């Protein structure tokens, strides 16, 4: 469903931007859903149908003679810049941010969620160009971690006086 | 379903004036309200979405405001080319709906019409019908009285008017009035006169011709 | 990206209206949703229906089971079909690309095509000159035009000198005569000094009858 501060990212971790939270996968894993990561198959064949080949994409059989196998985005997504994004985000550019879904209305619609420090700018097609502060909501319950701004996103990381599996 | 209602239906303001159109939704739609500009018989143009987000390529004098069931479209400094019908639109839940439209006329100083009259072509007379065309050119406001007199006899029921949309440069109107007669009735009279009454004329102006000259 | 409607402009009552929207300068897969909007004469905008790239359709409830919309991804177009039409379906039909970024709206539209519902037959127009004279000259400006009379159905396109003359042109909206045929006039104001040098031709084009007529307007010296 919708990722919150209480979502348990299976084989991933929580990140926060200006208008949403989402799970970020570990290693070279890919998203099978909003809160689950798995290994990515490298070649789609009859042995890898339905297995994940990317974020919100899995191998599927394509009809025809001869039949083929390819990495296709899940229902509700399409391939844009080699990544599966929601249909509502197809022609969307957010700037220093991401296009996410607003699902609060019967008609789902795409909005922008920005890197920490920016908010959508009504004077710039709602792109992530306006300065704005975002308070971090992450619960970094590990006794040695706190919320830090890493590469423009909020993320539980080692505190100001520790480094790297426990933060020590 | 969600019905949209705009107020007012018609609006007349001058160049440089600030105008505000109101759109009411029958139930809340958050900020997901769009605005369109449509010149008469032309393609609608998206101006604003998300109540106040200006679409690329739209002049900054356009702005929007509102959330829930009440929204406003504002043009901060009216320009002559801003005359159009403006529609709000929502698709927060099916079905999609529009407002009934607000027509915006550009108000300007009174301009008297230049009146021309056109006799029927000899090529049309060969077909048994005679059309006499009276032309009122570049005037404001749109209200005008155009009467046909045939040997100073007032006509009735044999004429039709057509008025152009406002000009996007000088905000004036042009009007054509066409008197239609048969060839026999047309050749039964001599003087064909167009009489024009307008606010920019201290007295009614008459443009006429003698049939055959 | 360009949107262009096309299809018959005259449908007999209870017949089927059929229009196609061709997308050029870009793919129809640039957006996932596409819609049809119509505008009856003198009335406001009405949402007719919508289709997605996956084939999902939504229609205006007023149209009931008379409306259908298809899409052909390979042909880069999508179509509209309206059955059992009445005069209430006479309207200019637009196609529109949908954007669902902070709402759901129409960011790209087509030219719009008119479809008149009537049992009257198609009739091409007669074009008569509105010759300039002393009765159409004010200042240094002379007015001349063309009378486009007795045609059905709408619309006609009027140009001057094959589109080379546009400034000063006024093509009046057509009036519906008592005979059931339309009529309009297209006038243009030009420098009266040029009436001996420059020739003026109006090009009247009636697509429903596939008739194009060119009338040279000769200047009167009276």
């Amino acid at each position: 469903a919708k990722v919150t501060v209480d979502t348990v990212c299976k084989r991933g971790f929580l990140i926060q931007m200006s208008g949403h939270l989402e799970c970020k996968c570990e290693n070279d894993l890919v998203l099978v859903n909003e809160e689950t990561c798995e290994e990515k198959v490298l070649k789609c064949d009859e042995k890898t149908v339905n297995k994940p080949c990317g974020d919100f994409s899995k191998c599927i059989k394509i009809d025809g003679n001869p039949v083929s196998y390819a990495c296709k985005c899940n229902l509700g997504y399409d391939m844009v810049n080699n990544v599966c994004i929601p249909n509502e985000c197809k022609q969307v550019t957010c700037g220093n941010g991401k296009c996410i879904l607003d699902t609060s209305n019967p008609v789902k619609t795409g909005v922008c969620s920005c890197n920490i420090g920016k908010v959508p700018n009504v004077q710039d097609q709602n792109k992530c160009s306006k300065d704005g502060e975002t308070k971090c909501s992450l619960k970094c319950l590990k006794e040695q971690e706190t919320c830090k701004a890493v590469d423009g996103i909020y993320k539980c990381d080692c505190k100001d006086g520790f480094i790297i599996s426990i933060c020590t | 379903d969600i019905q949209l209602t705009q107020s007012p239906s018609f609006l007349s303001a001058s160049v440089g004036d600030r105008v505000t159109i109101t759109c009411w939704a029958s139930q809340g739609i958050n900020s997901y309200l769009a605005w369109y500009q449509q010149k008469p018989g032309k393609t609608p143009k998206l101006l604003i979405y998300a109540a106040s987000t200006l679409q690329s390529g739209v002049p900054s004098r356009f702005s929007g405001s509102g959330s829930g069931t009440e929204f406003t479209l504002t043009i901060s400094s009216l320009q002559p080319e801003d005359f159009a019908t403006y529609y709000c639109q929502q698709l927060n839940s099916y079905p999609c709906s529009f407002g009934q439209g607000t027509t915006l006329e550009i108000k300007r100083t009174v301009a008297a019409p230049s009146v021309f009259i056109f006799p029927p072509s000899d090529e049309q007379l060969k077909s048994g019908t005679a059309s006499v065309v009276c032309l009122l050119n570049n005037f404001y406001p749109r209200e005008a009285k155009v009467q046909w007199k045939v040997d100073n006899a007032l006509q009735s029921g044999n004429s039709q008017e057509s008025v152009t949309e406002q000009d996007s440069k000088d905000s004036t109107y042009s009007l054509s009035s066409t008197l239609t007669l048969s060839k026999a009735d047309y050749e039964k009279h001599k003087v064909y006169a167009c009489e024009v009454t307008h606010q920019g004329l201290s007295s009614p102006v008459t443009k006429s011709f003698n049939r055959g000259e | 990206v360009q949107l262009q409607e096309s299809g018959p402009g005259l449908v007999k009552p209870s017949g089927t209206l059929s229009l196609t929207c061709a997308v050029s300068g870009g793919s129809i897969s640039s957006s996932h949703w596409w819609s049809w909007v119509r505008q009856p004469p003198g009335k406001g905008l009405e949402w007719v229906g919508e289709i997605s790239l996956s084939g999902s359709t939504h229609y205006g409830p007023s149209l009931k089971s008379r409306v259908s919309i298809s899409l052909d991804k390979s042909m880069n177009h999508f179509s509209l079909r309206l059955s059992s039409v009445t005069a209430a379906d006479t309207a200019v039909y637009y196609c529109a690309r949908e954007s669902r970024f902070y709402g759901a709206y129409f960011d790209y539209w087509g030219q719009g095509t008119l479809v008149t519902v009537s049992s009257a037959s198609t009739k091409g127009p007669s074009v008569f000159p509105l010759a300039p004279s002393s009765k159409s000259t004010s200042g240094g400006t002379a007015a001349l035009g063309c009378l486009v009379k007795d045609y059905f159905p709408e619309p006609v396109t009027v140009s001057w000198n094959s589109g080379a003359l546009t400034s000063g042109v006024h093509t009046f909206p057509a009036v519906l005569q008592s005979s059931g045929l339309y009529s309009l006039s297209s006038v243009v104001t030009v420098p009266s000094s040029s009436l001996g040098t420059q020739t003026y031709i109006c090009n009247v084009n009636h697509k429903p009858s596939n008739t194009k007529v060119d009338k040279k307007v000769e200047p009167k010296s009276c």
